[PDB]
RNA sequence: GGUUUGGCACCUCGAUGUCGGCUCGUCGCAUCCUGGGGCUGAAGAAGGUCCCAAGGGUUGGGCUGUUCGCCCAUUAAAGCG
RNA sequence: CGUAACUAUAACGGUCCUAAGGUAGCGAAAUUCCUUGUCGGGUAAGUUCCGACCUGCACGAAAAGCGUAACGACCGGAGCG
RNA sequence: AAAAUGUAAAA
RNA sequence: CGCGGGGUGGAGCAGCCUGGUAGCUCGUCGGGCUCAUAACCCGAAGGUCGUCGGUUCAAAUCCGGCCCCCGCAACCA
């Protein structure tokens, strides 16, 4: 799936997503990247769905770079129960994404392909996306 | 009902096939008379007990005999020469 | 595909005529006819 | 005026003696059944060896009714019982004979065999 | 080590007692080279793909080739010729 | 969307009678028939899928308190709220 | 937990525990949750009813057990008139 | 004291 | 799911409370008694202690998260 192999704590608070992006705002790996326009919690399985989606498209092709990692535990209470009596049990994991974060990067494939492969992945996603090239990403 | 021999059976059978054809053909003759419908058939079926119990015996040529086991498809030949 | 909310082009002979306020998609073959409803 | 639950005297030798009207086969909600209308039914009591056994769901044509039939010519005909004649899916009589008079409404309704067979027709 | 014989994997060796025992010789020789060498030596014993996933085919002549399938002590017989 | 099971505990505990049926309806359309129509892997008759459209229709029994179901015999259909 | 000629099932056995492990007879019952159990029967159609089978959630011997002619403004299922 | 059973081919 | 009990050789049970190696009966194995099989007698080997982590110098044992087994509770409208 994709989830921390171990954790200091098993349940962690929610906290709000405030603009910016803090990191991964520039490419740094492949030739084409996919960035987030709006903030959200991406589920460990929205990723895997986008990832697969990518390869599914260009079979035996380039290399895919998953720039984000769902390390935050998503809680949920049992169906039909009242408020209280503790915090829910963990239902799955997510990764906090903010406008500017590059989520996926492909390399080793014709532009025309990377455009599609990434485009498809954007669909398996809860937020709006924008594809990129590799120009001024020269912080290195 | 797949056929299954074993150590003492294949060796028991090879000797029959390479020492006398009168009983080789007689042996597999019953194997076909069983393979389909076990128990009832030729030779002279008869449920065995003790040493064999779960094994069945088909009278062949008096002295000689053939022991087997039936199990929802898959027979099991155990012996070809000697009384019991 | 007569009706949907994602009328796109399918074949290279598919036109995106826009009549009666609706975004139809006329094409050489019927199976491609559409209408964004 | 036959309706479901009504008992019909069977006027033929299909072996059956009495049938219960299960349903009237006219419209999709026909209220009653009369001379010439077809009906589905249950055999309520039949004779020993017979083409029909009780418990069988059959089909038959009403041939006699206790409620007078009105004739287009202002006359009326009424019988002492409510009888029918079992027929098959092709609407042909399952029996070889028919007993007691029958209403000529039976002809225009298109049941010739029964009419010819009938000993009298009023 | 018990010996296995499918339905079709039986009538073969069985009709070989009516039409030249030559081919029989192979069966037997091949059988023993398999009791101590699952799939080594004689007939350049090799494995199989797709259809026969996990089946090792031993060379009898060049056409026929009895495919075995050892497992927890038990040599299987499937087809001495054609296929399944 | 607000028909289900719930969450919340806002009017109502100086009382808002709380299932099912019967009678009387009326409204919605996400249409069960019937009316128009586009594709179809539509030859034809018959179907499938989507679109338009409630004007009017939308049966009688067996079982169970049942709603619901299942079954019998029908039907143009035996629509859902 | 294991075991008999496919399968099934287990008269038999092994072991742990008890004060002792429910006998006869009844058994989806005024008791059976799953359940409208599954076969019959009755009906055109039967969640009820009657007869059976028993994996008896959760009968069982004097808070009696299983029956029983007669009796009943008792509760159930059927016909005929 | 007490101690069970029986290997299936009749010329 | 809410409570509490329990997964230890092939089977069925001890050991866990009192952390420092594992016991009991049956079975399995080798050998006798026998004409032979039981029974009987002699002597054997066999246990990752459900699992993934923890505390400890050391975990079957103590703390934890899941995983199946068993048993109770699921009431008033
Ligand atoms: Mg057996
Ligand atoms: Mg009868
Ligand atoms: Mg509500
Ligand atoms: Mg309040
Ligand atoms: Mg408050
Ligand atoms: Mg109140
Ligand atoms: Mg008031
Ligand atoms: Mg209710
Ligand atoms: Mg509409
Ligand atoms: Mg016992
Ligand atoms: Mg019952
Ligand atoms: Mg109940
Ligand atoms: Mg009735
Ligand atoms: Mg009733
Ligand atoms: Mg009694
Ligand atoms: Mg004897
Ligand atoms: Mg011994």
């Amino acid at each position: 799936m994709l989830m921390p192999r171990r954790m200091k704590y098993r349940k962690q608070q929610r906290g709000r997503l405030k603009g910016a992006t803090k990191g991964g705002d520039y490419v740094a790996f492949g030739d084409y990247g996919l960035v987030a326009l709006e903030p959200a919690w991406i589920t460990a399985q929205q990723i895997e769905a986008a990832r697969v989606a990518m390869v599914r498209h260009f079979r035996r092709g380039g290399k895919i770079f998953i720039r984000i990692f769902p390390d935050k535990p998503y809680t949920k209470k049992p169906l039909e129960v009242r408020m209280g009596k503790g915090k829910g049990n963990v239902e799955g994991y997510v990764a906090v994404v903010k406008p500017g974060r590059v989520m996926f990067e492909v390399a080793g494939v014709t532009e025309e392909q990377a455009m599609e492969a990434l485009r498809i992945a954007g669909h398996k996603l809860p937020i709006k996306t924008k594809i990129v090239r590799r120009d001024a990403y020269d912080e290195a | 009902m797949k056929l299954i021999w074993s150590e003492e059976s294949w060796d028991d059978y090879l000797y029959w096939q390479e020492t006398d054809k009168r009983i080789v053909k007689k042996i597999n003759e019953l194997i076909k008379d069983t393979r389909r419908t076990p128990f009832e058939g030729k030779g002279k079926p008869e449920p065995l007990k003790h040493n064999l119990s779960g094994f069945w015996s088909r009278r062949i040529t008096e002295e000689h005999r053939l022991v087997y086991a039936v199990t929802d498809d898959s027979l099991l030949i155990a012996a070809c020469r000697y009384h019991y | 595909m007569k009706v949907r909310a994602s009328v796109k082009r399918i074949c290279d002979k598919c036109k995106v005529i826009r009549r009666h306020g609706r975004v139809y998609v006329i094409c050489e073959n019927p199976k491609h006819k559409q209408r964004q409803g | 005026m036959i309706q479901p639950q009504t008992y019909l005297e069977v006027a033929d030798n299909t072996g059956a003696r009495k049938i219960m009207c299960i349903r009237v086969l006219k419209g999709s909600n026909a209220k009653y059944a009369t001379v010439g209308d077809v009906i589905v039914a249950s055999v309520k009591e039949a004779i020993p060896r017979g083409a029909v056994k009780e418990g069988d769901v059959v089909k038959a044509v009403v041939v006699r009714t206790k409620k007078e039939i009105k004739r287009p010519d202002g006359s009326a005909i009424r019988f002492d019982d409510n009888a029918a004649v079992i027929i098959n899916n092709q609407l042909e009589p399952r029996g070889t004979r028919v007993f007691g008079p029958v209403a000529r409404e039976l002809r225009e309704k298109g049941f010739m065999k029964i009419v010819s067979l009938a000993p009298e027709v009023l």
